[PDB]
Order: C-alpha cells, then structure tokens, then sequence
C-alpha cells in the first residue's frame, strides 16, 4: 500500500544524561519507600490509613502490602494532579474546585474559593459538542421531557424503542457501512464483543499501545494473543507468516481465524495507524481487521469520516469498525460497524444486547442532533467550521511548541500532543506549576509508561481560539524554562 | 499511575532492565559504591575492595533473588507473585543481552577484587564464596526452585 | 604489565584454576546463542 | 499381469504417490519394497509381526502428520 499524502510522524530519542538522572531519582524514591515501610511496620509512625475490623483480624490479609507499594510512596505524593473535581461544562474553560490537603495529600479538604477560567486541556471535546446552550441540548431537553431518562429493561426484551433504531440507521448513514449497532458504554463494547466474534482455536493480534478495553475483550474470549511492536509492520507481517504456517502451539493445526485489533489515533503516543498498509497485509495473509477509532471518528478527516476518509480507503476493507461517541459527539456512547450479517450475528448474540441495559434516549437525541450537525443535513455550516478549526489549532500549537525545543511525539496530524517530562518529580512540578497559571493538564507515570518516558498530553480543540492557543503557548514557554524541559537537540 | 494506561503490558517490571541507560547507570552506581567506599580513612585498599564485592553482592542478591511479586498492581491477575524478580525478566526467557550482562558483570568485579586483595587466602574465600551465592541462582537449572522451602511463600 | 604477571605467578595454582573456569563460563555465557524458552508440555 | 515382481513394482506406484505413508514389515520381499521406493510415499518399517509396533506407528503417524511440515498424510497403506 501507498499513502497519497506524506505520512509524517517523529519520536526523538531520550538524551543519556536525562535517563541516568531519572534512575537516580527513582532510586532514591525506592530507598525511602523501603524506610517509610520500615517505620510504619514497627508503629514507630502511625499510619494513615483504614484498618480491617478486630471482628476479621483472624482472617486472610485482604491485600498484599508490596503491590500497594508505589501507591503509598510514589503516587500519594503527587495525588493532588489527578481526580480534580470540577463544576462547570467542560469547555474550552473550566471551573476546577480547590482543594488542600495538611497530612501530605492522604486527605484532601474542600476549601470554598474556586478557580474559575481555567484553560482545558485534558478534556476530550475535540469538536467542541461540550455546551450547556444549543440546540443540541434544546433537542435532548425536549426528548429528556417526554421520554424520560434512562430506560428500565433490555432491547432484546420490551426495553427496545425506536430512537435506538433512528440513531442505528443514523450512524450507518454516517461511517458509510450497511450497517451499525449502539452500546451504551464505549469500554463495554469492546469487552462484550471481541468474546462473541472469537473464540477458542482463534488467534489475535494486538498492538503494543492497545486500550485495556481491547485486551480485556481479548483475554475473555479464549484466543491466543501474540502481541506485535507499535506501527511496526515488518513484526506485523513475522507475525502473521509464523502463525499461518506453524499454526496452533500445541497441536500444529490451521488457526480457525486471525483478527488484528489496532486503533485509529492512540492517545497516549499520539501516533496514526499505518492503515493502508495493515489492510494490504490483511489482504495478503486472509486475516479479518478490528479497528476502533474513539479518537479519530471525529478529530480526523477532511469531513469526519474517521481514519478511512483521513487516507481515503474504502469502509468495506475493514471488517469491524468500533467507536465511541463520547470523545467527539459529547455524549456517552458506543458503536460497531459493518455488514449487515455481523451487525445481525451480534444483534443476536452480544452480551450487551441479551443482559445489559440499552442507552438512555436524551443521550441518543444528544448523539443525533451533533451528526446531523456534522454531516450539515440541517445546512448550517458549523460541520466544517468545527474541523478545519481543529486542523488549525492542531498545526498551529505542535509547530509552535515544536519550535521552542520541546520532544514531542506522534503525527503532525493528531489532535493529541504529549509532551515529554522524563523525570519523576517533574511530573508533579509540572502539573502545579501548570494549575497555578490557569491551565489544566494531564499527566502520567512509570507504571503506566515506560520508566524513561514520563508525559503530559495536551487534548486540543475546535473550542479554542488562537488567543486562547497563544496565552496558553507563552505559558508553557516560561514554564519549560522555570523546570529546563526542553531536552531537543535539533531545535532550540 | 494506573498500570496500563500508556502500554499493553501486564507486568512493566520485565522490561525494565531492557531500558536505555540502565547499563551505564548500573555500572556509575557500582563506581559510586567504590568511592564512598574509598572515602574512608582507616579502611585498606584490598579490604575496600573485599567490601566492594561483598555490599554488591549481597545488594544484588536482595534485590535479583530475594524480593519477589511487583511493586504495583497488574492487570494479568497474579502471574508473578510467587516468582523472583530474575524468574520475572523477559517473561522466563533464559538468555538475554540483560541476563547476560548482569551475570557476567561479577565475575569481572572478582577478578579486579582478586587482583587488588594480593591474593590473600582469607579475601580469597570470602570473595569466591560471595561469588557462588550471587552466580548460583542464575543457572537455567534454578528456576523456581526453592531449597528446603525457602521464599516459596 | 610486567608486575601483573609477577602477582600472577606469585598466586596459588587452585586460585588460577578457579579464574580459569571462570573465563571459561564468561566465553560460554557470550557465545551461548541458544534462547530456551523454559516451558514444558506433553499431548494430553 | 505376466509377472509377479512386476505386480508389486508396477502397481504399488499407481495407487500411492507423494505424501502419504507406507508402513512395511521387517520382512517384505523385494517386490514390496521395490514397488514402495518407486513411489515417492514416505516408508517406516515396523517390526516383525508386533502389533505394538504397528499400533505404535499407525498412532504417531496420524498424530505428528508429515515431518517437514506437520500436515495430515494424504493416505496410509
Ligand atoms: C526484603 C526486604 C528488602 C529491603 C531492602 C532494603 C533497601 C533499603 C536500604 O538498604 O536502606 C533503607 C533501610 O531499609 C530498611 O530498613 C527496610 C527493611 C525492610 C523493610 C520491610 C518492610 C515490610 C515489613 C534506608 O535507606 P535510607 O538511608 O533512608 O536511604
């Protein structure tokens, strides 16, 4: 396969000094943890923290204290980044309310003041569907009105309605396959649906970066998972030419099938699937494609087709396209894809549609008023608008930060920019820093990354405006040399 | 954070011997090690250098042998918590760049440490049998074995 | 150089012996190419 | 057929070819064996007159399939 357009990605590599420095610094945190255990054992310090009830004293630890480990000496001391409460609409601007914590954030107090105009850049409206004023939220008033919220059984029992077979329709018309079912969560649909379409006797392929919702519905079903390097094809194809020709472990016997699950933009590294070489690889060795493209259903595309209008394939290569409403929509959702036979197999034996409970109808209306407002069936041009906005925006921050010598990773494409802090404590530094300026972040450590490679993502948005873009530019550039993080040698 | 979050591996502490800059931090940590040792007064070279083996020895011992399960919690349900930390690295593969790095990186520190004791008798026997405890475990042979119920649970 | 070869020879002969094997594990441990694996199953 | 050796060399080709198996006694006549290395099936002798051995076989056979590349023999005669 070819790309029409130049695929343009860059991940620079961690300078050495950086590195050893990181290990000195979690080294030091491990030697004190080690102390800090040491004296809570021997009460010497009280512990903060609850205990079983003297009635279950006798019984069987209920957990293991050294899986606890980084939990008590590393994350408490930076807690107070995550979990921040909010009380606004999740805008471009935000209203975090404040807390503080006198024990060392083991316990956190509420006091009245809050922060108000905050600069959002961990939430997930990429279009910026995220409003308390509109017409989508007079249209989910009017069915939260007569509907009611929520409904009380299942679809295959009386919970079905007919809202849910508007909006099925609705998003068939949309992706451009035949046809499509709706799931009211987006990490259910993956963990209930990967089980019915493999089984026992079946290998899957998994990325490196996959979410844990896709290795979830891996692990239930009972295929054998064999997982290959991050947009690596060459491991890709290895892949697929060892399993199809020594076949099964134990008993070298034909695969009865082989499904690739991959992504349209991970969030985390920022990086694009190379897709039209994965369907000429599954073309080539007869294996069927899951891909899921909650990021990139609405943020990628010259209109918003996702991934497959971004390079300009056809729907029909892939044989399942899962997404998720709640990133680009702005309402809680999910969805699969394709032929009308799978979306029948599933309608049938998907264990969402047999025992859980179908989505709420404020949220469908929610759902069917945004995309008809994207694909401009109400004629309003807000459709376009929103997406070249998020183009600009999206070029406009990575160059500019790229320019002031900051690593960054992924496409020049993706709405998502993680910036790399490498060090421990520079996490927690950042995050503060950041908030005392007005602006939110997201940031994430060794047990969720590799140990070197500490970051913290930026979510951009049609929301914001170039001023918005530039007060929050000008920001991270005294705030990159307050903490000396721009460790780029090409640029300065 | 959450374990997961950024990569699909079950247990992040396989590889974290595989990292860059492992290496040569591993080996300036031994290099610091031997100079504080150096710094003090009364002690003599090859006694420092008998106490140089014998501190990182027995740190890698604790460290490599004894501790077992992982520091955080992971998502594979309990694969590892009865293995070692060597039992652990590369999911059980036997040979590894990293495995065979951290093997032979003693045997070369017992030689310098052989070479600077004057070939004294008494460092001899400390040394080599500091060197037996660290390399037996590292055989292939020894791979979750515990000798008369020992660290099994 | 010259005097290292003087400690060398001033050292017992079980004491080279030892280094001697020792050497030889380090040239067995650098060439031994073969990766197992370390699983072990049987057809039920 | 105007010949008993020519029996065996000339028709065990025809009914077996590449890919599948022959099991053979320790003790068959020139003709058998003959006939069996003219085509091109693969031959594993088993002993005498042991019913063990021939179980033995006829099972790892089915089992293992063909060496090069474990796929089920085409047939076994
Ligand atoms: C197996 C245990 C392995 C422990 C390794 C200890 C390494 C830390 C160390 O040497 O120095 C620590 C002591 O360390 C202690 O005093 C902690 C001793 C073990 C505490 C066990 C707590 C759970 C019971 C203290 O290190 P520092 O001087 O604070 O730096």
């Amino acid at each position: 396969g070819l790309y029409k357009r130049p695929f343009n990605e860059a991940f620079e590599e961690t300078p050495m000094l950086v590195a050893v420095l990181t290990y000195v610094g979690y080294g030091v945190l491990t030697l004190f943890g080690y102390l800090r255990d040491f004296l809570r054992y021997w009460r010497i310090e009280k512990c903060h923290h609850a205990t079983e009830r003297e009635e279950q004293k006798d019984f069987v630890s209920l957990y293991q204290d050294f899986e606890n480990f980084y939990t008590r000496n590393l994350y408490m001391r930076i807690r107070d980044n995550w979990n921040r409460p909010i009380c606004s609409v999740p805008g471009a601007r935000v209203d975090i309310m404040e807390r503080q914590s006198h024990d060392y954030n083991w316990s956190f107090k509420y006091t009245g003041n809050i922060i108000k105009g905050v600069i959002n850049m961990g939430s997930y409206n990429y279009l910026g569907f995220a409003r308390n004023t509109g017409s989508c939220q007079e249209a989910a008033a009017k069915v939260l009105e007569e509907y009611g919220a929520g409904v009380c059984s299942t679809r295959q029992e009386i919970g079905n309605l007919d809202k849910h077979e508007e909006l099925e329709e609705l998003v068939a018309r949309f992706l451009g396959v035949e046809a499509a079912m709706a799931y009211g969560m987006g990490f259910a649909t993956n963990s209930m649906n990967i089980p019915a379409l493999v089984g026992k006797g079946c290998l899957i392929l998994s990325d490196e970066l996959n979410h844990a919702s896709l290795v979830l519905g891996a692990r239930l079903s009972g295929a054998t998972i064999r997982i290959f390097k991050h947009n690596n094809m060459q491991s890709l194809e290895k892949l697929l030419k060892d399993a199809i020709v020594y076949g099964q472990p134990r008993t070298r016997r034909p695969w009865k099938k082989i499904l690739i699950l991959v992504e349209g933009i991970y969030s985390m590294e920022g990086s694009i699937v190379r897709l039209p070489e994965v369907i000429a690889l599954k073309k080539k060795y007869k294996a069927y494609l899951y891909l899921d493209e909650a990021h990139s259903i609405g943020a990628l595309g010259p209109t918003g087709r996702g991934v497959v209008e971004y390079f300009g394939l056809d729907p029909e290569d892939v044989d399942v396209m899962m997404g998720t409403f709640t990133k680009s929509f702005g309402a809680s959702g999910g969805y699969i894809g394709g032929k009308k036979e799978l979306i029948d197999y599933l309608r049938t034996h998907s264990h969402s549609a047999v025992y859980a409970t179908s989505l709420s109808p404020p949220v469908v209306e929610q759902i069917i008023t945004s995309m008809k407002c994207i694909m401009g069936q109400d004629g309003t041009s807000l459709g376009k608008e929103c997406v070249q906005q998020l183009a600009e925006n999206t070029r406009y921050f990575r160059r500019r930060l790229k320019e002031m010598g900051f690593i960054i990773y992924g496409n020049e494409d993706s709405p998502v920019v993680p910036l790399m802090l490498y060090m421990p404590a520079k996490i927690g530094a950042f995050g503060r820093e950041m908030l005392k300026r007005n602006i939110g972040v997201v940031v994430v450590g060794f047990p969720a990354t590799p140990i070197i490679e500490s970051r913290a993502r930026f979510c951009l948005s049609a929301a914001h405006t170039k001023e918005i873009l530039d007060t929050a530019l000008k920001e991270i550039d005294e705030v990159g040399d307050l903490l000396q993080l721009k460790y780029s040698r090409h640029r300065l | 954070m959450n374990v997961g979050t950024a990569h699909s591996e079950v247990n992040p502490n396989t590889r974290v011997m595989n990292s860059r800059g492992i290496w040569l931090s591993y080996v300036l940590a031994i290099g610091l090690l031997h100079i504080v040792l150096l710094s003090i007064p009364f002690v003599s070279v090859p006694v420092v250098w008998t106490l140089t083996n014998l501190i990182h020895n027995m740190g890698m011992y604790i460290f490599l042998h004894t501790v077992k399960g992982t520091p955080f919690e992971t998502p594979d349900q309990g694969k590892a918590r009865l293995l070692t930390h060597w039992e652990q690295m590369d999911y059980g593969v036997q040979f590894t760049a990293s495995r065979k790095f951290l093997t032979i990186t003693p045997i070369v520190l017992y030689f310098l440490t052989s070479f600077y004791t004057k070939y004294d008798q008494i460092h001899f026997v400390l040394n080599t049998v500091s060197l037996m405890s660290v390399l037996i475990p590292k055989l292939p042979q020894l791979h979750g074995v515990r000798i008369f119920g020992i660290n099994k649970y | 150089l010259v005097e290292m070869v003087q400690a060398l020879y001033e050292a017992p002969a079980y004491h080279l012996i030892l280094e001697g094997i020792l050497i030889l594990w380090i040239i067995r441990l650098l060439f031994s190419k073969t990766y197992k694996l370390q699983e072990r199953s049987d057809l039920t």
